[PDB]
């Protein structure tokens, strides 16, 4: 009927757009239970802490600790040299700084060559 | 905000979420009151023209044609309550509201103004106290032991009790608290 | 001594004195806020007099009363330049940031830090004359980022709220884009004319080349909020509305205009960075007039306003016409700060509703409101005999009758209907018809803060023009002679404009519903730029940033290559050595081949 | 020289023969006199520097490094007596002598008239931060990081010494004034190419060039407050004195022989940039800003031009305010929640007022925001980088943008939204921070008033 | 108080690995799927939707209401990314790919026809202006010692 609208990377699909709320199977209900089980245990486990009168510090999150020791400190053990990694490692290390080699020489050579002519229009240049 | 959520949302929540939505968005495309009346009217007799149906099948694929209506002729600016998420005063007093543990790092100067609202708060920490492990022991007893299937948190069931986890619902700070 | 410089110089200094007490038992009062307006007023007052010796003599100084430092051959110093431009833009931006004082009087009555609130709007106001009273270019630059931070400052002035934390970021970015070009003038300008003083540059660049006066254009263009860096102004609506007022209305946004003002001895000898100057106003008036025809958010509808004036002003320049540009910088700031006060003063009476469809009948429940807000109107609108009209019909005029860009001339004349288009819009779904707010009517206009604010600057809008524009000497050879259709281009463009706005407005009573096409979506959600430059690029530098940067390069291989591999061949190499079972019947040996290898090898050749 | 050197070696029997609740006292008092009596030196010639005696000089770039490295022991005793409480007094005293013989080594390094005897105290000031470090570091990656941190500068100095001493062999001095006056070129060879890296890379290491600043995020941040103010306001600044006293010997070859390690410096400046927009922890993040403004440093010096090397002494100064201040800044909340990630305590606006006072002015600090003397210093390295080349000012202007864009992201982050529900012992802010706090930044300012005094010799 | 277990590690190539890191990160078996095993170092933590922060439930009462987090949920690789002051991905009105092609063809359309304009000008049927003392050579400059080409206007 109307004009379709297609999902992208930074615009994704709506809950309402999206087909998998519209055929809905006994496993999904299970799924969707065991999933509020689990926030609800997370929750309650949060919560005995929040309210708890005789504690006076930060309460620990242990999935901050296991984002930030992810980010951080387990990259490089999860390293191998592959195909992939090695060729954008090198793009992303090397080019850019061949490239701007490549700009700032051929720039300098072609002021040198104009100084030794003496065509820049150097006057009231004092201060370089 | 003060209700537990469930596991999934029904074929008749969805289609009242729905009905809700297009006549805000309705509204919001027509401005005047009168006309807004009529075309919600029409909205209303369009949801009833298919509410006795006793076929799911039929239901749920109008109420997908029904979502890609609207999606398509949704307002791009819908109006939005000042206060509500995408509202021009959504957020603006947060950074007035102070937790109430904040007055427990007070200079005793300041605490010798106010004595009788700190006596008051005296009062409130020691009932806070008094009744923690009732709580916990109700929380451990009513609960299955393969942990909590929802957020839902059962009441005071018997005269001495508070409702269990109530302090930082009871003690929220305000919605202006300057 | 005449008193021209010490007037000058005073006017500038007392503003200060307000914020050295800011640490005195007078911020710690209720009395504070009374007293800056009051220190405000009196600046204003004392101002007055330069305007009346230039005024009179056309007097005007330079003022190095401090050096700073001396690198070599450039003698850096505090040096004021008291021109027509500055004696001319003080006296205004003091009595709109009066009448904006005494209307946050009332507006911020129940916010908690009203203080700090009256201390940083006068901070913007000193940055704001450092900038303009300026003779160099680094002094320039101190105000030039003062005004950028004090925006920053007071845009996330709830600093609980995230979107207002997200618009001044915003806001530091898209002036920062500017702030490249603005070092790259000053690069060039001190390596090129060895120095950073307007007298010395004025004299060394007679023909000036292209980059410099290109990164001036560029800084203007970041400032001034134009089509490539426009989408921050909007969005810099998230403080409050004496904030949007007086930064991002009538003082703040008029900086990179200002800039391209003082520069014009050198923009007169360029015509590429004319045209290209012309073309950006030409778009940028377009393009957010379009915009701003569709909003429903009044102070939107407004900043979108201000932004095509300003285009309309880049235009003005582009065209070799800079005195008519600060003529229309002057006469805008009147009229703009009025409106966005009775816009204020709206969202106030409703309960802090901003939405226009939540507007009903106010022509009678507000009349001073809808009094101030009509007159605004049609000052903005150049109608005529007010204090628009002696600004921006002469700059219609004048962009008529010289060797112009005809998609330029088109798009200004489009854009000077589509502001009677909105303007109209305003009225029509702000005081017309029945109301449409909630039951509870707690409108009230009766404050005389808010009366006497308002009222100073109506009696500005309807007279400024006339008594400035004929007070002023005549630095512009006027257009005498011009065919009759064209002398009244403005008018029947803005006749136009509010006749078919009407006629649209007036069909949303029909009791007829049909789904948006795709010019309104594509004017309803700015074009999409926001929806696009907002979120490509962002992501993907800030994927890159991790991605490459963080994690491949930094973590892993430059990991890899110097450190980690001198460790893997320590680690080999030991263990390489350190394995011998300690059986002598295996290094007894080795001590043989060692010695057979030592003769032949080092023995027989010495 | 002397009247300053003895008071600091008199310093420890002062704090050894001490009473154990009157050691800071003391030590803090007497480190303020001895910062006082060294604000002498800044009274330099117009001409030629003050030669003290045959082994101690002083120029206009010695004396503001010498001034910042006896106004930063006060502060790190301030800064270091708060997480030290339950110590004992013998180990109290032996981070007190540590930090007094750090002292005692940078300022006889920054005034040494030899390159041997540079070379020496240059090297002498690794055994008290290792130690530091490695013994009153937090966690366990702070002996990793003292590894990194020793074996850098070790591998890349060693070159240097043996330079050095050929340098002596074929010239007959290592005199820092006969050197200047009996300057000669080198020829363009690959003996004297390898003579130019030797005397190059130890001083690169330090600063530290981007792909060898690696220790750097590990160092700064495994290390105690204490340790990481002196490592971030003082021992970075050690490269580029280095640098701006041996290119002496080095010209014409540095013409041509820059061209890598310009390269790297300002694509480094922008990939360090871009690092501090994804970072969870906020000691990293002003890690990572320090490589980032030394690397414009490291251009100023390696362009050779006078405008340079002013601006480059003036962003050393600044940095090392800035970078002390916003590290101390950010022990304070560490302090409090025990934790390194920016988003686990936010909103600290709500609860800490005058910190927050703080954290902006830093913020804007570290931006370089006109007229901070970290803006003439950057400032003035741009204009002779674009006079250099024109086309640096598009790599200028965008470490400009994404300074900015990070440090008030990081301000953002941690002092804005709403502060986190559980985070329940946030004691106001105690008398000691906000005196450190302004005791940072008051000299910042008032050093805008008379920027002459660290431009250096080329003003 | 973490020990040895909790901390993220390789990644899983056996079911039981896989059931074990889900959990470990409190999700499900069905739910969990790490990253592709290359050497970009993810290794054991798990993939989320690439949602945005400005996406989640802004009624529901969440533990952070700011970051929209709960407790012990895990956390997305780039939350850092999409902490809602930052990159939103929230569904637009109007789809992808047609945002691009309206915003890309203004922008070319306006630049294409100021070029245009800039071919085909607009002027007014007159003459260039006319200055009296030789088109002002002494003033637009000096140079008083080489005696210009004198020009020359006439009344018409
Ligand atoms: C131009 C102004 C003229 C002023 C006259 C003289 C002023 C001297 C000021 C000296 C420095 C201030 C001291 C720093 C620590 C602050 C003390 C404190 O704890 O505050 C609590 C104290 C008690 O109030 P409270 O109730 O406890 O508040 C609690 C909360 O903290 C709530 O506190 P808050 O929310 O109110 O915020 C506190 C305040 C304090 O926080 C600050 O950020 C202040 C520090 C200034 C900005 C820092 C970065 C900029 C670096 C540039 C360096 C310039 C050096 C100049 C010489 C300095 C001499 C020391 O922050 C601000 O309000 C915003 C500051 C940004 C202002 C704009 C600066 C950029 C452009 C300025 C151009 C500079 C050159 C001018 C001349 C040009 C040619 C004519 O409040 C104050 O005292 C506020 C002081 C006034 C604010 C100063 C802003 C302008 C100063 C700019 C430089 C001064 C130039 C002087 C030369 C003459 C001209
Ligand atoms: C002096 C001698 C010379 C005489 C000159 C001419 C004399 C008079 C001629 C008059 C001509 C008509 C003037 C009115 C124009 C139409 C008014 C209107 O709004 O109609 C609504 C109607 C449909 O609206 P709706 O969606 O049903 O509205 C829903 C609700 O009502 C929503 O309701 P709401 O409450 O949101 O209100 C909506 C709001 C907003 O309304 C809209 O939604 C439409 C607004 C945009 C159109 C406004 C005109 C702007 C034209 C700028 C063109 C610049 C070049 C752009 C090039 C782009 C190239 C891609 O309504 C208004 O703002 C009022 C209407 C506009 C007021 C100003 C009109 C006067 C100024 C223009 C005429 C100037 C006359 C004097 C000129 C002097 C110098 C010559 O749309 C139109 O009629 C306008 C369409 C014209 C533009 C189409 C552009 C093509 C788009 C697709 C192209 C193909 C693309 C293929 C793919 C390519 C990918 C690369
Ligand atoms: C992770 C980053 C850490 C820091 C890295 C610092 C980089 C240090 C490199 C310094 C660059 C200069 C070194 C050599 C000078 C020029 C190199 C060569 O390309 O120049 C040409 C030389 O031609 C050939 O290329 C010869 C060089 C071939 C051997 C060098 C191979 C190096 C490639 C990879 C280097 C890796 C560096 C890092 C080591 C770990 C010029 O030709 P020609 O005019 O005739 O000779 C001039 C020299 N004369 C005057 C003495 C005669
Ligand atoms: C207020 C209380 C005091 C009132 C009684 C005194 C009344 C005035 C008498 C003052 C005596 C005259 C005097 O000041 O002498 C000049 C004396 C300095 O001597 P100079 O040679 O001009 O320059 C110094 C380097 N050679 O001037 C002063 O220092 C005092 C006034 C200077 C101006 C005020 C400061 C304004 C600038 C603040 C810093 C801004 C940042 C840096 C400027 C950036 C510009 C690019
Ligand atoms: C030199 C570099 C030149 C600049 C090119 C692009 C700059 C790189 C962008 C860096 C972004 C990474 C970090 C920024 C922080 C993330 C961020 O701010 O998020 C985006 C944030 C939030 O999104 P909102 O739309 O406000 O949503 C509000 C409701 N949710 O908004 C922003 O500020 C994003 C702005 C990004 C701008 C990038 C595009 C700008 C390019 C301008 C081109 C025009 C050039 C000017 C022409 C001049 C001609 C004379
Ligand atoms: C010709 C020969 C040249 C020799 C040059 C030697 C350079 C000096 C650096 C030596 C580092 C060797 C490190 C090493 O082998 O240790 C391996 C070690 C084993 O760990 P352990 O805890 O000791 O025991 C594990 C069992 N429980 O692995 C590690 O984790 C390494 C941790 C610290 C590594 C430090 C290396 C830092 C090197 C930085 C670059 C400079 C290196 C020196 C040369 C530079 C090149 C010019
Ligand atoms: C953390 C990593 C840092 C590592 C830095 C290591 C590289 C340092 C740069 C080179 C170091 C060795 C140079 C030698 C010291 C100077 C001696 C000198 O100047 O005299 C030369 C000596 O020249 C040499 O002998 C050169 C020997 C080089 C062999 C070792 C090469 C090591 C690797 C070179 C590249 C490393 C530099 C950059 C690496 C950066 C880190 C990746 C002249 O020889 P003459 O006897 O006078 O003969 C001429 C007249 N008949």
């Amino acid at each position: 009927s109307f004009p379709k609208y297609k999902p992208s990377r930074l615009a994704t699909l709506p809950a309402t757009l999206d087909p998998a709320e519209y055929d809905i199977s006994p496993e999904t209900r299970k799924a969707q239970a065991e999933r509020l089980a689990i926030r609800s245990r997370l929750k309650r486990e949060y919560l005995l802490q929040y309210n708890d009168p005789n504690r006076l510090g930060v309460i620990e999150d242990p999935a901050l600790i296991r984002w930030t020791y992810a980010r951080s400190a387990n990259i490089y053990p999860n390293f191998r040299p592959t195909p992939k990694t090695s060729l954008l490692g090198a793009l992303f290390g090397i080019g850019p700084l061949f490239f701007w080699y490549y700009v700032f020489k051929t720039d300098r050579d072609k002021k040198e060559k104009l100084i030794q002519e003496g065509k820049l229009d150097q006057t009231f240049n004092i201060s370089y | 905000a003060f209700s537990a959520p469930a596991a999934y949302l029904t074929h008749q929540q969805k289609v009242l979420r729905l009905y809700k939505r297009a006549l805000r968005h309705l509204e919001s495309w027509c401005v005047h009151r009168d006309k807004y009346r009529y075309f919600a009217c029409l909205m209303r007799a369009r949801f009833d023209e298919h509410k006795n149906e006793k076929d799911m099948v039929k239901a749920t694929q109008l109420l997908r044609q029904a979502e890609e209506e609207f999606w398509y002729g949704q307002h791009p600016q819908p109006y939005i309550f000042p206060e509500s998420p995408g509202g021009t005063s959504y957020e603006r007093y947060e950074c007035y509201k102070v937790p109430e543990w904040c007055l427990d790092d007070w200079h005793p100067s300041e605490k010798a103004m106010y004595p009788d609202y700190f006596a008051k708060r005296e009062q409130w920490k020691r009932l806070r106290r008094e009744s923690w492990e009732r709580e916990v022991k109700q929380l451990q007893e009513e609960t299955p032991p393969g942990g909590p299937r929802t957020e839902a948190l059962p009441p005071a069931r018997k005269e001495g009790d508070l409702p269990p986890l109530w302090w930082h619902i009871v003690t929220r700070p305000r919605e202006r608290p300057m | 001594m005449n008193p021209f410089a010490s007037l000058t110089l005073t006017t500038l200094t007392i503003l200060t004195i307000p914020i050295m007490m800011s640490n005195s038992n007078i911020y710690k009062t209720n009395l504070y806020p009374n007293y800056v307006k009051t220190t405000v007023s009196y600046a204003f007052t004392l101002s007055l007099v330069p305007l009346l010796m230039f005024m009179h003599t056309g007097q005007e100084m330079i003022i190095s009363n401090w050096h700073w430092m001396t690198l070599q051959t450039v003698e850096l110093s505090l040096s004021f330049k008291m021109d027509y431009f500055s004696v001319m833009f003080i006296p205004v931006a003091l009595f709109v940031t009066w009448s904006i004082m005494e209307f946050s009087m009332w507006y911020m009555h129940s916010d908690p830090f009203i203080n700090r609130f009256f201390k940083y709007l006068l901070l913007f106001l000193i940055t704001m004359m450092i900038l303009v009273t300026a003779n160099n270019l680094f002094q320039l630059f101190i105000g030039w980022e003062g005004v950028g931070i004090m925006s920053f400052l007071l845009i996330g002035w709830w600093h609980g709220r995230t979107d207002a934390n997200t618009a001044a970021l915003q806001a530091i970015l898209y002036n920062r884009i500017g702030d490249i070009g603005f070092v790259l003038s000053m690069a060039w300008f001190l390596t090129h004319s060895n120095a950073w003083d307007l007298q010395q540059i004025f004299m060394l660049n007679n023909e000036c080349p292209n980059m410099p006066l290109i990164g001036l254009l560029l800084a203007a263009a970041g400032k001034s909020a134009q089509f490539g860096l426009h989408p921050w102004l909007p969005s810099a609506m998230e403080g409050p509305t004496p904030v949007s007022a007086l930064l991002h209305s009538s003082t703040m946004v008029v900086a990179g205009v200002f800039l391209l003002i003082r520069f014009y001895p050198l923009m007169e000898t360029n015509k590429l960075v004319q045209t290209m100057t012309l073309c950006l106003g030409a778009i940028t008036t377009l393009f957010t007039a379009l915009c701003a025809i569709t909003q429903n958010d009044i102070k939107k509808i407004v900043a979108f306003s201000t932004s095509s004036q300003l285009g309309l002003m880049m235009v003005t320049i582009g065209i070799n016409q800079p005195h008519l540009a600060f003529l229309h910088i002057c006469m805008h700031a009147f009229f703009k700060a009025m409106l966005f006060m009775c816009s204020g003063s709206i969202i106030h009476s409703l309960n802090d509703e901003q939405d226009i469809r939540k507007m009903g009948g106010l022509y009678k429940a507000m009349p001073f409101t809808t009094t101030a807000l009509i007159i605004g109107s049609l000052a903005l609108t150049g109608m005529p005999y007010l204090t628009g009209f002696y600004s921006k019909d002469l700059i219609i005029e004048a962009v008529n009758m010289s060797y112009t860009n005809a998609w330029a001339l088109l798009m200004t004349l489009i854009a000077t209907s589509l502001t009677a288009a909105y303007s109209t819009r305003i009225i029509f779904f702000a005081f017309l018809g029945k109301p449409r707010f909630p039951p509870l009517v707690l409108i009230n206009e009766n404050n005389p803060l808010l009366i006497n604010s308002i009222k100073r600057l109506l009696i500005g809008s309807i007279f400024a023009g006339f008594i400035i524009s004929n007070n002023i000497p005549p630095m512009t050879v006027p257009n005498t002679t011009m065919p009759l259709y064209m002398k009244m281009t403005a008018l029947i463009v803005t006749i136009m404009g509010f006749m078919l706005a009407l006629e649209l407005n007036n069909t949303t009573y029909y009791l007829k519903f049909k789904y948006p096409s795709q010019t309104y979506k594509f004017s309803n959600m700015l074009g999409y730029y926001p929806s696009i430059m907002h979120r490509l690029p962002t992501y993907h530098n800030l994927s890159m940033s991790q991605k490459s940067a963080s994690s491949l390069l930094d973590l892993i291989w430059l990991e890899t290559i110097l450190p980690k591999t001198t460790s893997f061949i320590q680690m080999k190499m030991s263990i390489m050595v350190s394995n011998q079972k300690g059986l002598i019947k295996l290094y007894f040996l080795s001590f043989l081949i060692t010695i057979m290898i030592s003769m032949t090898l080092f023995n027989y050749h010495e | 020289m002397l009247k300053i050197i003895i008071p600091t070696t008199m310093l420890l029997p002062m704090t050894w023969m001490s009473k154990h609740n009157m050691i800071w006292i003391n030590a803090t008092v007497h480190s303020l006199l001895i910062s006082l009596i060294s604000l002498s030196l800044l009274n330099q010639l117009g001409e030629n520097s003050l030669n003290f005696s045959l082994t101690f000089f002083s120029d206009s770039l010695s004396a503001p490094l010498l001034v910042l490295t006896t106004w930063l022991l006060p502060l790190m005793l301030m800064a270091s007596q708060s997480h030290l409480s339950k110590e004992t007094t013998t180990r109290k005293k032996l981070y007190i002598t540590m930090l007094i013989l750090l002292q005692l080594f940078l300022i006889m390094t920054f005034t040494a008239t030899e390159l041997i005897l540079f070379y020496i105290l240059f090297e002498a000031t690794l055994v008290p931060t290792l130690i530091i470090i490695t013994r009153w570091g937090n966690q366990t990656e702070r002996l990793n990081a003292g590894l990194y941190f020793l074996f850098y500068t070790l591998a890349g100095s060693l070159p240097l010494l043996v330079a050095l001493v050929y340098i002596q062999n074929t010239t007959g001095s290592l005199n820092f004034l006969i050197i200047h006056y009996w300057s000669h070129p080198l020829s363009n060879s690959w003996s004297n190419i390898f003579m130019w890296l030797a005397c190059i890379m130890a001083f690169m290491v330090k600063m530290p060039l981007y792909g060898l600043h690696l220790w750097l995020p590990k160092a700064h941040v495994e290390a105690p407050i204490a340790g990481s103010m002196v490592l971030a306001a003082v021992l970075l600044k050690l490269g580029g004195y280095g640098m701006m006293r041996i290119t002496t010997i080095l010209n014409p070859l540095t013409n041509y022989m820059a061209y890598p390690f310009l390269m790297l410096s300002m694509w480094g400046m922008i990939m360090t940039s871009s690092i501090c927009l994804r970072q969870t922890d906020l000691k990293s993040l002003i890690a990572y800003s320090s490589v980032s403004h030394m690397a414009l440093v490291i251009v100023a010096i390696m362009i050779q031009t006078p405008w340079s090397f002013m601006g480059a002494t003036a962003l050393m100064i600044a940095h090392g305010l800035t970078s002390s201040m916003l590290f101390c800044l950010a022990n304070t909340n560490y302090e409090r929640v025990h934790s390194r990630t920016m988003i686990l305590a936010r909103g600290l606006q709500t609860l800490l007022p005058l910190m927050a006072t703080w954290w902006l002015v830093a913020s804007l600090t570290n931006l370089a925001l006109p007229p901070s003397i970290n803006l003439i210093g950057e400032l003035f390295i741009i204009t002779a980088s674009f006079s250099w080349s024109n086309i640096t000012i598009i790599l200028m202007g965008m470490n400009m943008m994404i300074t900015a864009l990070y440090s008030l992201y990081m301000l953002i982050t941690t002092q804005r939204g709403k502060y986190t529900h559980h985070i329940n012992n946030i004691k106001p802010s105690f008398t000691r921070e906000n005196a450190l706090m302004a005791l940072h930044i008051l000299p910042l300012l008032l050093l805008t008033l008379n920027p002459k005094m660290i431009l250096g010799p080329l003003y | 108080h973490v020990t040895k277990d909790m901390f993220p590690g390789p990644y899983p190539k056996t079911p039981e690995e896989r059931a074990a890191a889900a959990k470990k990160y409190n999700m499900r078996v069905e739910d969990y799927e790490p990253y592709p095993d290359d050497g970009m170092g993810y290794g054991d933590y798990p993939k989320l939707p690439d949602r945005s922060q400005q996406e989640r439930d802004p009624w529901y009462d969440w533990d952070h209401p700011d970051l929209r987090l709960n407790w012990g949920e895990p956390i997305h690789w780039d939350l850092d990314m999409y902490i809602r002051n930052r990159v939103d991905t929230s569904p637009t009105p109007v789809s992808w790919n047609t945002m691009c092609k309206h915003l890309f063809g203004f922008v070319a359309f306006m630049l294409f026809m100021f070029w245009v304009g800039e071919i085909y000008p607009s002027y007014q049927p007159v003459g260039p202006k006319q200055y009296p003392y030789n088109d002002l050579y002494l003033e637009r400059g000096g140079d008083p010692t080489k005696e210009p080409e004198p020009v020359v206007h006439y009344e018409i």
